[PDB]
RNA sequence: GUACGUGAAAUUGCUGAAAGGGAAGCAUUGGAAAUCAGUCUUACCUGGGUGAGAUCAGUAGUCUCUCGAGACUAUGCA
RNA sequence: ACCAUCUAGUAGCUGGUUC
RNA sequence: UUGAGAAGCUCAGACGAGUAGGCAGGCGUGGAGGUUUGUGACGAAGCCUUGGGCGUGAGCCUGGGUCGAACAGCCUCUAGUGCAGAUCUUGGUGGAAGUAGC
RNA sequence: GCGAAACCACAGCCUGGGGGGCCAGGCAAAAUCAGC
């Protein structure tokens, strides 16, 4: 009974992952774009020079 | 000034804002309690511009 | 301004203390007109406060407030022993409080 | 060069600096903190009186054994002296303080001394670094009536 | 269970405020001449086992979820069955691209990433 | 039962060390105490009792720059102000802020002539002292040690009384009119059954 | 609908099962009382009946402007002022769902609502203003019988310097 | 910018805000100012109708494994 | 007198001996 | 009923200063084998911080700035492995002071 | 005009009581110079 308990709990936990990542994929959400230290130290350098 | 509430997207805003006599539409886009970018669209089909604000200063400073 | 004042004037007296050890988590309050530790059983449980006036204004006004209640009588002279949600600052000795008459049981 | 002052904008300001100046550090400072915050052309009329012993500069911080004068009470300070070598160096700088707005094309008769700095130097005595900021006085436009 | 702390001010080695050679990390004094060792009243306190916190609400953030360093995209996967007792803290040296892919997947597992906002400005 | 923002304690007939202890607590309580006729305070013990107890205090000065020693103040007001200075933690920030709430003066200045003058029933001489005892009056005492302003205040206070007496008869004649008008209002006598 | 997930943190069987609540003896239905905190503090009102915890009180709305409110029985000072007859008023119309708030309920806003804003002015419904005239009409003659009672209600309560609430009687 | 990779502490000057009646230093409890974090963003759950198909077909084929277990390609989507 | 080398001459002892 | 890392889980009581001393468990630093389908020019290590988090603590994790090529967790092996002090060694910098003085 | 160095736990008011610091008191205003 211990082992079958796990499988049913990892079925509740894998269905909640697909029932969420499908709704999550259908919403419109912002774009996580990376910052870059080489190109934000260049801007700050050329700003005050310009 | 109309603060964006809840689930609405920019493309649905522009068509919903042109019908009430609006011309352009700015969007201040902060992150982590600093404003970093600014986009303005042109209604209802005009060119949309994505600048990024930098070296920000208020009026008190 | 005599059609107001639904509280009782009081004065914060001191912290709870011994000679050398003071216990700022519980205060001493002297209610007006309460001059016996048997006449202080009427003000047991009332919700007292401490109203003051800060300089910088937040939420359209300036008055702030620290709530709290009254727990025990204290001594033979009608003082009580109060307890506030934030402990009262030690620079408020001899100030004035308000002992609001609720929760009223009379 | 990266300077220590938030002012000295490109708009109405100009800067000069002087590094590795073989003077004392505790002597140009009290000069520097006296000339600070003043107008430019007045500072010239000010310091030349120091060169002819017509005005003494107070010694506030490094007041070691400075004898009392009669004119130190113009600012309230008890002790003052007439250093001549350090103020000779400041005149050299303030010429460059002029001649930099003279090349940037500013307005010269609204020009104040905004930020004078005196630092130490790599010891060989007690040499000095100096940087100076001269700026226009940032005038104010009268407000438009009502709305 | 509401999290609680027996102490909030950390311990601070004796006279590590006056001298700049002496660091602030705690070091038990070793001399019996000491005022502190004999525990004179008025002097600073000491780390003891008395200030140990609850054995169930230990290691927990004030929210209630314990932390977990996820340094790549398959370290947040283990937190699939533990999304209500662990918060996926991303490690510091992870690049600002490999970071933006942990967030988009931890969000599917309902896992709280504590510092998902680093290096990631959204548009 | 008083939390006035300002109290005026007329001090004729009080004891010094018992009023200075009643007052010292009300200062720390937050009030603003004015003690008028401080010159007519009393002290247990006969005339020479505190006299050598204060002539001894004159023999006590520093032995370095004797203009830096103890300042033995001679006024009847500062005699009692001294008494409320050791009763308070005057070396803290709460002592020296309490002491500026106390204004101890002699006679009655006109800013307090026209106000109420409460007394302390726990420090009075006719209560706390056995009848037929030895007692000395401070303002009569400190004159013999240097307070050279006795003959003026005794003259000044005599003028204030007869003026205040003239104030009283006009006030006494005022309520004799309302004494008639109180019973003349008929509602008082049939509706006194609410105790009044 | 789902198999229970991790950590069966099932509560134990709680022995706490509240029984009838019982108010004071001074809070009889129809007893004039004093109101201590809120907005209508100081205004003396009259109780209609006792609810489970709160009271269902009203000032006669013509006399004071106090509508039919609920007041927690602790922020009311009971008073031995002379009583009235509340047998004519049907207080059983009021229940714990009568004074329930109007259910925000999130009616569909047609998300464009971000731009266009409206307001129902949350006006008191026609039922509330109607019964306010009704219950007052069947108690105003009752307090008209007791002298000094119509003008007792409209005044307020305010203790004064020179008074001390414990030794005074209510 | 050759006083040159990163550039700590002591230490020095300027600027900003404070504090300072012949001692600061620290510990405890709180006021005032400044500022920071918290998922709260929204999510959740429940019927009908409309369309999509697949693990459905009173269905036809391929391959790898072991009758059927997965991966598929059709065709319908009852 | 000085210079190296054995020498890392000599403690019963004086100071110091690191989470 | 799943709580079998049996080196785990669980129930109940008493107890709690500590010197010389005895015992035990851990924290951290440089290198070595194994391991993380390990992190890294979209910025590794370091450094600074009026930011947040954990541990009783030694310590660790992290946001921001700086910066520019390497680096870490886990299990073992190994030691030139931890500093407040020695009129400690070397280096740097102060008050005395622009005083003593030329 | 040039310009040290010794020295440097932190320091700096008095009285009494167990010394600069403790207890209780007297008191207490910046910033400096010359005798001492």
């Amino acid at each position: 009974g211990r082992q079958i308990h796990r499988c049913k709990q990892r079925l509740t936990r894998l269905t909640q992952y697909l029932l969420k990542a499908r709704r999550l994929a259908l919403k419109h959400q912002p774009a996580l774009i990376p910052i870059k230290p080489k190109q934000a130290h260049r801007e700050a350098s050329r700003e005050r020079k310009a | 000034f109309r603060k964006r509430t809840g689930d609405i997207e920019v493309h649905e805003i522009a068509e919903a804002a042109a019908k009430r006599g609006y011309t352009d539409l700015l969007v201040l886009n902060e992150d982590r309690k600093k404003t970093n970018a600014l986009t303005l669209v042109h209604l209802p089909n005009g060119p949309s511009f994505y600048f990024t604000l930098s070296n920000l200063q208020t009026a008190k400073e | 301004a005599q059609g107001h004042r639904l509280y009782v004037k009081a004065k914060h007296l001191s912290f709870q203390r011994s000679k050398h050890v003071i216990h700022p988590g519980t205060s001493i309050v002297k209610i007006e007109g309460c001059d016996s530790k048997e006449e202080a059983q009427f003000y047991l449980g009332k919700r007292v406060c401490y109203v003051y006036k800060s300089s910088k204004a937040v939420r359209g006004s300036k008055i702030r407030v620290i709530w709290g209640t009254i727990a025990r009588p204290h001594g033979n002279s009608g003082a009580v022993r109060a307890r506030f949600v934030h402990n009262l600052p030690a620079k408020t000795f001899g100030s004035s409080l308000r002992v609001m008459l609720y929760p009223s049981n009379i | 060069v990266r300077y220590s002052a938030s002012p000295a904008l490109e708009t109405k300001c100009a800067k000069a600096r002087g590094a590795y100046l073989r003077t004392h550090f505790k002597n140009s400072r009290e000069v520097a903190f006296t000339i600070n915050g003043m107008s430019l052309k007045k500072a010239f009329i000010f310091l030349d009186n120091v060169k002819e012993h017509k005005q003494a500069v107070p010694f506030r911080r490094f007041n070691g054994g400075v004898g009392r004068t009669a004119q130190g009470k113009e600012f309230g300070v008890t002790q003052a002296r007439w250093p001549v070598k350090s103020v000779k160096f400041f005149y050299d700088l303030l010429k460059n303080a002029e001649a930099n707005a003279e090349a940037k094309g500013l307005d010269m008769d609204k020009l104040i001394i905004k930020h004078v700095q005196v630092n130490a130097a790599p010891k060989q005595s007690s040499p000095s670094h100096i940087e100076i900021i001269v700026a226009e006085e940032e005038e104010a436009v009268p407000k438009a009536n009502d709305t | 269970v509401n999290i609680i702390k027996k102490r909030t001010k950390p311990f601070k080695r004796h006279q590590s405020d006056r001298f700049k050679r002496v660091g602030e990390s705690w070091r038990k004094p070793r001399g019996i001449d000491s005022c502190v060792r004999r525990r004179f009243r008025g002097t600073i306190s000491m780390p003891k086992i008395g200030y140990g916190n609850n054995k169930k609400t230990r290691y927990c953030m004030p929210n209630g979820l314990k932390a977990f360093l996820v340094r790549n995209v398959s370290d947040v996967e283990l937190l699939l069955m533990h999304n209500k007792t662990y918060a996926a803290e991303i490690a510091g040296n992870v690049s600002a691209r490999k970071r933006v892919e942990i967030v988009e997947k931890a969000r599917a597992l309902g896992v709280k990433v504590t510092n998902a906002g680093a290096k990631v400005r959204s548009q | 039962s008083e939390f006035q923002k300002v109290v005026v304690i007329d001090a004729k007939g009080h004891l010094l060390g018992r009023l200075a202890s009643v007052v010292a607590k009300q200062l720390l309580g937050g009030q603003k105490v004015v003690v008028v006729r401080c010159e007519e305070l009393n002290i247990s013990g006969h005339f020479f009792r505190n006299k050598l107890k204060y002539l001894a205090y004159l023999r006590k000065a520093c032995r370095y720059n004797p203009s830096r020693g103890a300042f033995h103040f001679r006024a009847p007001s500062r005699i009692f102000q001294k008494a409320v200075r050791g009763m308070l933690p005057h070396k803290t920030a709460r002592g020296q802020a309490a002491l500026e709430h106390l204004q101890a003066v002699e006679g009655i200045p006109p800013p307090f002539d026209k106000q109420k003058r409460v007394v302390v029933p726990a420090a009075l001489r006719v209560l706390r002292l056995k009848p037929g005892r030895k007692y000395c009056t401070v303002g009569r005492l400190s004159s013999e040690v240097g307070w050279k302003y006795n003959d003026i205040v005794a003259k000044l206070e005599e003028r204030r009384k007869v003026k205040s007496a003239a104030f009283y008869q006009a006030k006494l004649a005022k309520q004799k009119k309302i004494a008639s008008a109180k019973e003349a209002s008929p509602v008082n006598q049939k509706l006194s059954q609410f105790g009044y | 609908k789902y198999y229970p997930a991790y950590r069966e943190n099932v509560p134990k069987k709680a022995r706490k099962a509240v029984r009838p609540t019982k108010l004071r003896a001074s809070l009889a239905p129809g007893t004039v009382c004093i109101l201590l905190a809120g907005r209508f503090r100081g205004k003396r009102v009259v109780v209609l009946s006792q609810l489970e915890d709160t009271l269902v009180v009203t000032g006669p709305y013509k006399v004071n402007g106090v509508p039919i409110r609920r007041v927690n029985h602790r922020y009311v000072i009971a008073t031995s002022a002379p009583k009235i007859d509340v047998s004519g008023v049907s207080v059983e119309k009021f229940t714990k769902a009568y004074f329930a708030k109007q259910k925000r309920s999130g009616p569909v806003k047609k998300d464009e609502a971000f731009f266009a804003e409206n307001a129902p002015k949350n006006a008191l419904p026609a039922e509330r203003i109607a019964d306010q005239k009704a219950v007052d009409a069947k108690l105003l003659p009752a307090i008209k019988a007791i002298p000094n009672m119509k003008e007792y209600l409209a005044a307020s309560f305010a203790l004064s310097n020179g008074d001390r609430p414990h030794l005074m009687k209510f």
